[PDB]
């Protein structure tokens, strides 16, 4: 199988690279042609954060932690189905069999993270009810 | 060193529980028993909090005796086990072994059953599950296959021992049986 | 109330797919039958008078290890690589022009420029101790050595 | 003009000058591309496409993950090429002269009517052949799941 | 399956540069202590259209040369030099058969090849006239081992998958033959 | 060159640094095993490569969750 | 059974409500797989059958009589462990609480014992990578079970980095030894143990020597030792050494084949060096675990000796030397996870710090054990004489048949050295004697009822309270008394190792 039609296809996307930024610094009109009021550097005010108009100044949750974190070993579990892809007629039943059973190993780990609910994001900080009781003497 | 009769070096995870003798179901009868009073004996031993005996509360007597239970076959698993490699008293499943094979050679057909699993499969097969019970302590792993390494030589059940004649059982050789490696490479040397 | 002007879009959509497709399609089929037609340019761009029909060659996919001992074996007998030829006898020069390539064996650059990947205490001393090159470097000498018998 | 070495010269200059973490997170993306493009050419392309799948798409957006969690805070040009420099010269990872100057061929083969992709043969053997390696794989991976969730989950 | 080697070519020429890749040639023929033979010619595209005849014709000798190659134990190159040469003789017959006796037959069952991916799937209306064509007149058949009569795949009269696009010469070829030949 | 190790100086000052230079030094090695591999013509040395690219992807899932707890538990006021 | 045991126990612990009866309970299932696993261990596994070596799963595992005395022992060890975590190790809420905190804690020292069983059955570099890290990522997540601690986070984050390298250099050396031979099977490599580079496997050394604590690498090991739960580091700083040591022996036993003079001069060069640090490393301490570090790498250093040595009477030495170490560091670990209900408490100077994860932490905190419970103080006092090698003691015995081993083999350098290291150590196990009694006299008659043990309500004031819980107290007589008294039956225990084979045979 020939790849050098597909290196040529490379090539030319990395020469695109070059064009897209550049053809923006060759037809921008100059600073001094549209009201020369400064650079992008100098004129600090356009070079700057955008908040809505107003100037202004990630402890994220525990949950986000756990999904990306979770994420890892998930993604072992499948990247390694590969294998299994490529190669399901030639190892027959043994190897579907194997297959089912490096599945059930990785779905007890399922098991257990759905029942502790470690992605949900909880509301341990607020919503809190309370009954009004009365303390007569 | 206690030796006995080489049966089978890799024996099959459905003879081995056919093979069970009743001693063999109590053992796993007390393990499934022993580990919910295991947990009992603790609390007679010291209970788990305050200073007074406590029955533990049901659910953990219910996930005890699934332990025990898996426990107690493995330790009749691997005891039955110990009979087919020689390790232990096998005179009495000798006789049954025997009687097997040579009906089922009498029949034509493979002692050790047909199988799904090509060449390779099987002799793949048998790699992993062969001597497999020596670390059943730590994780399982079972003969569930047909294959055919198995360790002994089908030459030895020909041959009448002491009580076997009466069975009359009329045996082929070896190359009219029906799926066995002696009579399968009829047409290519490398296809069974 | 079907929306024409709304489907013009699409209709040039439709003819972005067609235009990309319609190239390929021709261009490289037009190409492979073109060297597969003779061993020279004089062959490949004029059609003779006594020859027939034009049979063009659709380009291959889903190919294995036997099509790039195919295609290099078509290539000595054809000057193409899917060059059409069913001599029974193939020419003298068959027996003379195998290509057999030959390649250095060196590790990646990456592994021995990398700032960090190249340092590990197995490869310092492939780099600087001499220990192993020494005792293999005598099963070489020994090569030598034993000419004589 | 074999232009892998440039690649990682800048590379090697960076890496001797990175600050912050951000730079840091940048050595790795700028080492695994080197590998997996001299990986595609020569010598293996199905682990060229495994290291982008499972190490691009996988282990290195979450180290910009946590890096946004952790923090975001806070030499001479001359010893820097000339670090650079003595590191250039010897560049020789073995010192098998013959090995690293004579080259080498294989001879093909008809032999193998049932050709299929190195991947095919990995699975064959991976889920016949070493099953109790596969099997393993799958017991660590579940090790991580629940040793992700002790370490990190508050309650 | 197109993985690189250090035996044949390559993906494309950023390999070549890697490996520092050369072509290298051997002017220098075999030496006269060995017969010389006259090696196939044929491409790729009729040799898979004359592989099952090639099969029925030389059976006997392919397996010979193979039984020499399984019993040389190791020396397979040097040992069956003169029972390599059956084979070649062999084939070089068959493929000169063809051309003098189903030319055409043959022509069209190859370019359909060349034109449909080097598959057999997509060629079975001119697979089908070379099989009666060359029955006639050299007595080969097409059979593939293993299984019944009956259950071959080459005469599947409603084959599940089929070609996407036909071959014209194919088509017209063999409505020819629904004239010339039934009767 | 490397001899007076020069590596130390290639390495960052943060702890997410040295997570980093930890990968790196273990794609030397699976890049080893690809070449050997590749060059034996043999399928085994690229099942250990494979599992090398599992195993490093479990080592850096842990020493990044040692990590991140290790950052909260400074930041574990939280008595707004 | 462990491994099946293990997923029911996964997926219990995630069903059931979080509390801590619950959790001791849980704890209390897991004692039992690990007491199930030993019966089915010792039924199928003989010593008289497995002399030979058995190959299993094709060939990865191969298990020898030299493999299956460690199992054994290392099933032991985690039962007198898990007893710990399982019962009352003072009975006091406060203190013993933070045991039952963690419901995964015994599902991890399950999957630590799959990875240490299986460690030294190893044969294959490809199986000998996935199984070092299935024990390596075990122990990160043992240290790191209570997350809410500071320290505890901070050691595994060390423990993590450093055994990422030590793996890293183990990785290393197996795909260089793949480099030079293409085989990964070690029986196939052992057909070229000629032919290759012999010091790619002392390479291999170099990793596992670090996962032991061996210096110029045992900084880390003495900084988390003396960081962790005094539960925790009764744990991480002895088994694997367990696995890991039996493992080094293996490898030595295939190397001194081609019998490498330059490899042993390194080793013997680490070994040297390690005793002097062990040694010398301990005299200026103030904290018991940093001690019982300092103490843990001398002992290291002489079990090194005897894998060093490698010889007929090295098995002895070993197999003995690291049964009655256990037995030892378990003892010793046990006490001091009890006599914290002594310690006194304020109504100051110094501002001393103490923590629930390590409430006896400074070695001064054992003072007037003597007064406060004689019974314990000498079982204390006869464990450290072990260490310190008074006979008729386990501990002579070790060091008795080590010196045996080194000499046999021409070892006269480091014989002499762990001579003069064990008498130089001998000081500060003194201090640790010093501090139990040499007080007694003039606090024996003081008013007392400020301990930790005062606050513990009183039932009934008629029945007997007694002090110490049940199980904790049974098992410290019993290790005691087996150290004191292995006189009585050493000639059989010895010549029960003499059968413990390592291809020996004939
Ligand atoms: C079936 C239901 C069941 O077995 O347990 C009920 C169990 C009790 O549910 P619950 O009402 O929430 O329990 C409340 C009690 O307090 C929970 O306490 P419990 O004591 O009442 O039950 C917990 C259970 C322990 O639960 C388990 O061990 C289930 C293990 C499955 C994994 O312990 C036992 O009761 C022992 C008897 C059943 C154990 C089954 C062991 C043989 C394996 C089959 O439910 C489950 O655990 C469901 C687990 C099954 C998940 C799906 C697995 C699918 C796998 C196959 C798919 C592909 C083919
Ligand atoms: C940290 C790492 C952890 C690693 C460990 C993780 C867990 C892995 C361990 C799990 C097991 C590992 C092995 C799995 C890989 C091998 C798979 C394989 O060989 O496929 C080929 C194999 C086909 O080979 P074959 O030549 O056709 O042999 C036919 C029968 O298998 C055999 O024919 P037969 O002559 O033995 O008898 C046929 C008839 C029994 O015929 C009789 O003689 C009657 C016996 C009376 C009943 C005995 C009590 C039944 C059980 C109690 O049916 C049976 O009972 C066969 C036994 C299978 C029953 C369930 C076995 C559970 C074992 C687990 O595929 C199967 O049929 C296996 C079926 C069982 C499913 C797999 C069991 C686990 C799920
Ligand atoms: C589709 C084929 C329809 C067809 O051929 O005849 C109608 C269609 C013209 O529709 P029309 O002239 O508005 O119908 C007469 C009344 O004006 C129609 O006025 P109308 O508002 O009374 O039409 C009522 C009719 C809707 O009018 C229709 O008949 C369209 C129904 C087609 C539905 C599927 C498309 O019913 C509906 O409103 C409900 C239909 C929508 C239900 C959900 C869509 C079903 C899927 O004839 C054409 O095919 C030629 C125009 C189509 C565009 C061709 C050029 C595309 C732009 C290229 C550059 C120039
Ligand atoms: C059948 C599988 C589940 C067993 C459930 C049946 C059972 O044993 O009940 C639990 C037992 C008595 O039930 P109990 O809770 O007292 O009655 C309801 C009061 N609310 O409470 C107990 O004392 C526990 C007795 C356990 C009996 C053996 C359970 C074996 C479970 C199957 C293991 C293999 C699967
Ligand atoms: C467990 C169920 C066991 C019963 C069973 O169905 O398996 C037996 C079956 C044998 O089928 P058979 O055609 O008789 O094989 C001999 C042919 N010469 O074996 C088979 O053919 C297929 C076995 C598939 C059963 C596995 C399904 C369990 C889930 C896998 C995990
Ligand atoms: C298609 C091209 C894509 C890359 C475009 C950027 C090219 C610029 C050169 C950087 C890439 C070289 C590879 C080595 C990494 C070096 C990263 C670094 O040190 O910082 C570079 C960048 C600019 O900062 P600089 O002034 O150069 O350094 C001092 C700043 N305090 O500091 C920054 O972080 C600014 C944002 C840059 C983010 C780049 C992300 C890392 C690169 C990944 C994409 C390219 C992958 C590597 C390919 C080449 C490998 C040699
Ligand atoms: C509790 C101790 C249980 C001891 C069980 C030891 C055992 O059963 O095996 C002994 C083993 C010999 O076994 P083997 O040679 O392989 O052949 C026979 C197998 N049927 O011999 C061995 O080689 C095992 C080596 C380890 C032995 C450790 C010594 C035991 C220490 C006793 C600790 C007692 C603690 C007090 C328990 C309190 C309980 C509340
Ligand atoms: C593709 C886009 C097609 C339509 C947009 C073309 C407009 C750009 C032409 C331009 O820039 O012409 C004006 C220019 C210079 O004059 P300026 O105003 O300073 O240029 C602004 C851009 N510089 C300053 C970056 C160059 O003249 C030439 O260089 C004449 C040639
Ligand atoms: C075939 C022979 C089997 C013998 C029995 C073995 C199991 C022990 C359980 C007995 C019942 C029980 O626990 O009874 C309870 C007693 C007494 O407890 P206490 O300290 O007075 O607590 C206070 C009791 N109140 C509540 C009445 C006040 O506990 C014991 O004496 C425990 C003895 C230690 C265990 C011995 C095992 C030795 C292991 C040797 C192998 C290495
Ligand atoms: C078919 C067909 O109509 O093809 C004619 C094509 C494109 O068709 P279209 O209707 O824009 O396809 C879009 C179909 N949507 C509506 C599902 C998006 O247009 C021409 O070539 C003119």
């Amino acid at each position: 199988m020939l790849q050098d039609l597909f290196n040529n296809y490379v090539i030319l996307v990395g020469i695109l690279g070059l064009i897209f930024l550049g053809v923006n610094y060759f037809i921008v009109e100059s600073p001094r042609m549209d009201e020369n009021n400064g650079n992008i550097s100098d004129y600090i005010e356009k070079s700057g954060p955008f908040e809505c108009g107003f100037s202004s100044f990630n402890p994220i949750p525990i949950a986000f932690i756990l999904v990306a974190l979770l994420f890892l070993p998930f993604d072992l579990e499948v990247s390694s189905m590969l294998p299994y892809i490529v190669s399901i007629y030639s190892v027959g039943i043994y190897g579907l069999i194997i297959f089912i059973l490096f599945l059930l190993i990785l779905i007890v780990g399922f098991i257990y993270e759905f029942n502790t609910k470690s992605l949900s994001i909880t509301t341990i900080l607020h919503k809190k009810n309370k009954a009004l009781v009365k303390n007569l003497y | 060193m206690e030796t006995y009769e080489l049966i089978d070096s890799d024996p099959k995870f459905s003879r081995v529980v056919r093979y069970f003798r009743p001693s063999d179901y109590l053992t796993w009868a007390l393990g499934t028993i022993g580990a919910p009073g295991l947990m009992v004996l603790f609390e007679k031993i010291e209970p788990a909090k305050g200073n007074t005996f406590k029955m533990p509360p049901p659910s953990i007597m219910r996930i005890a005796t699934t332990i025990g239970f898996f426990g107690g076959f493995y330790y009749a698993y691997t005891s039955s086990t110990k009979r087919f490699w020689g390790y232990s008293e096998n005179a009495k499943e000798v006789a049954k072994d025997r009687y097997e094979v040579k009906k089922a050679l009498s029949e034509k057909k493979s002692p050790y059953g047909s199988s799904l699993l090509n060449p390779y499969q099987q002799d793949m097969s048998a790699r992993n599950s062969t001597n497999s019970q020596l670390l059943l302590a730590i994780f399982p792993w079972f003969n569930v296959a047909n294959h055919q390494s198995h360790g002994i030589d089908l030459r030895k059940y020909y041959e009448v021992r002491d009580g076997e004649e009466n069975w009359n059982f009329t045996l082929p050789p070896l190359d009219q049986v029906k799926d066995l490696d002696v009579a399968q490479y009829k047409e290519y040397s490398n296809y069974p | 109330m079907i929306p024409f002007e709304a489907l013009i879009p699409y209709a040039i959509m439709f003819a972005g797919f067609c235009l990309g497709g319609g190239v390929m399609n021709s261009a490289i089929t037009a190409d492979i039958t073109k060297r597969a037609r003779g061993p020279n340019q004089e062959i490949k761009r004029n059609v003779g008078e006594d020859e027939g029909p034009r049979n063009y060659t659709k380009p291959r996919y889903n190919t294995d290890q036997w099509d790039k001992y195919f295609a290099v074996r078509d290539l000595r007998l054809t000057g193409s690589l899917r060059g059409q030829s069913d001599n029974a006898v193939a020419e003298e020069s068959f027996k003379t022009n195998s290509i057999q390539p030959y390649s250095n064996t060196r590790r990646p650059w990456v592994l021995r420029r990398h700032i960090i990947m190249k340092n590990s205490p197995t490869k310092w001393a492939r780099k600087y101790s001499s220990r192993r090159d020494e005792r293999e470097q005598e099963i070489k000498d020994d090569y030598i050595r034993g000419m004589g018998e | 003009m074999n232009l892998e070495i440039l690649d990682l010269s800048i590379l090697g200059f960076y890496s001797l000058i990175s600050s912050n973490s951000f730079e840091s997170i940048a050595i790795l993306v700028a080492t695994i591309m080197p590998v997996i493009t001299e990986l595609w050419y020569n010598y293996s392309q199905l682990f060229a496409l495994l290291y982008t799948l499972i190490y691009v798409g996988a282990v290195v957006i979450l180290f910009v993950f946590i890096l946004s969690v952790i923090n975001e805070k806070e030499s001479g040009l001359f010893i820097l090429i000339l670090v650079l420099l003595l590191d250039d010269l010897d560049d020789n990872e073995s010192n098998d002269n013959d090995y690293n100057n004579v080259y080498i061929t294989d001879y093909a083969d008809w032999f193998n009517n049932y050709n299929e992709s190195d991947l095919s043969v990995i699975g064959n053997l991976l889920f016949t052949e070493y099953a109790l390696l596969l099997l393993i794989i799958s017991f660590i991976l579940l090790m991580s799941i629940i040793g992700l969730i002790l370490i990190v989950k508050k309650d | 399956s197109s993985t690189h080697t250090n035996d044949s070519l390559n993906s494309s020429n950023y390999v070549d540069k890697l490996k520092d890749t050369h072509f290298v040639f051997e002017n220098d023929k075999l030496p006269s202590e060995i017969p010389d033979v006259e090696e196939v010619g044929a491409t790729t595209a009729p040799l898979l259209s004359a592989a099952y005849f090639i099969g029925a014709k030389c059976q006997d000798y392919n397996d010979d040369f193979m039984l020499c190659q399984k019993e040389a134990k190791g020396n397979g190159p040097i040992d069956c030099l003169k029972e390599g040469r059956r084979v070649t003789r062999c084939a070089s017959g068959v493929l000169k058969d063809l051309n003098t006796h189903c030319s055409d037959e043959f022509r069209l069952h190859w370019q359909c090849l060349s034109f449909s991916n080097l598959e057999y799937k997509n060629c079975r209306k001119a697979e089908s006239l070379l099989n009666k064509c060359v029955f006639e007149k050299m007595n080969l058949v097409k059979k593939i081992p293993g299984i019944p009569e009956d259950r071959q795949i080459h005469l599947k009269q409603n084959p599940v998958l089929k070609p996407v696009a036909l071959h014209q010469d194919s088509e017209v070829a063999f409505k020819k033959a629904q004239n010339e030949n039934s009767i | 060159m490397d001899l007076i190790l020069l590596m130390l100086v290639a390495v960052g000052l943060n702890i997410i640094d040295i997570y980093i230079m930890i990968e790196i030094l273990i794609m030397g090695c699976t890049v080893n095993t690809i070449y050997s591999a590749s060059l034996d013509n043999d399928m085994i040395g690229l099942i250990y490569s494979l599992i090398q690219i599992i195993i490093a992807g479990v080592e850096s899932a842990i020493g990044l969750s040692i990590l991140v707890n290790y950052n909260r538990i400074r930041n574990s006021e939280e008595i707004e | 059974m462990l491994f099946t045991s293990l997923l029911l126990i996964i997926v219990y612990g995630s069903l059931v409500n979080k509390s801590h009866l619950l959790t001791k309970l849980i704890n209390r299932l897991g004692l039992i797989i690990i007491i199930y696993t030993l019966l089915i261990h010792l039924n199928i596994n003989t010593l008289e059958n497995l002399s030979i070596g058995i190959n299993m799963f094709n060939n990865l595992l191969l298990i020898n009589s030299f493999n299956n005395t460690i199992i054994e022992l290392i099933l032991i060890i985690c039962i007198l462990y898990v007893l710990l975590i399982s019962f009352n190790i003072t009975g006091l809420s406060i203190i013993d609480n933070l045991n039952y905190s963690k419901r995964t804690f015994i599902v991890i020292v399950l999957f630590n014992i799959i990875g240490l069983t299986l460690l030294p059955l190893v044969n294959d570099i490809m199986i000998l990578f996935i199984i070092i890290e299935l024990q390596s990522y075990s122990l990160y997540l043992l240290t790191a079970i209570f997350n809410e601690s500071h320290n505890s986070t901070k050691s595994a984050l060390y423990y993590f980095i450093v055994g990422s390298i030590a793996s890293f250099i183990i990785l290393d050396a197996t795909v260089s030894i793949y480099d030079d031979l293409g085989l990964t099977n070690i029986q196939y490599i052992l057909m070229y143990i000629d032919k290759l580079e012999i010091f790619d496997l002392l390479c291999l050394l170099f990793g596992l020597f670090i996962k032991i604590g061996l210096a110029p690498f045992y900084s880390y090991s003495i900084t988390i030792y003396s960081l962790s739960p005094t539960i925790i580091t009764n744990y991480i700083s002895l088994m694997p050494k367990l696995s890991i040591l039996t493992l080094i022996y293996i490898i030595m036993h295939y190397i001194n084949i081609v019998n490498n003079t330059d490899l042993n001069y390194v080793i013997s060069f680490l070994i040297l060096i390690s005793m002097f640090i062990g040694s010398f490393g301990g005299l200026n301490v103030i904290r018991i675990k940093t001690l019982l570090a300092y103490s843990s790498l001398l002992n290291v250093s002489y079990m090194l000796l005897a894998i060093l040595s490698n010889s007929n009477e090295s098995i002895i030495a070993y197999i003995y030397y690291i049964i009655q170490y256990s037995l030892t560091h378990i003892n010793i670990f046990s006490i001091i996870l009890v006599i914290s209900i002594y310690l006194p408490i304020m109504n100051n100077m110094l501002n001393v710090m103490i923590t629930k994860y390590s409430p006896i932490e400074y070695i001064n905190q054992l003072k007037n054990l003597f007064i406060n419970n004689i019974f314990i103080a000498i079982a204390l006092c006869i464990s450290i004489f072990s260490l310190i090698g008074i006979p008729p003691l386990t501990g002579f015995y070790g060091k008795y048949l080590v010196l045996i081993s080194g000499l046999n083999n021409g070892y006269v350098l480091l014989s002499i050295v762990l001579i003069i290291a064990s008498s130089i150590s001998t000081v500060y196990y003194a201090t640790i004697l010093k501090v139990l009694s040499f007080d007694t006299l003039s606090f024996k008659d003081i008013i007392s009822n400020n301990l930790i043990i005062n606050t513990s309500p009183e039932n009934n004031n008629n029945e007997i309270k007694p002090e110490i819980s049940n199980v904790i107290s049974y098992v410290i007589s019993s290790l005691t008394l087996i150290i004191l008294l292995i006189i009585i039956q050493y000639e059989n225990i010895v010549k029960g190792a003499y059968l413990v084979l390592l291809y020996n045979w004939v």
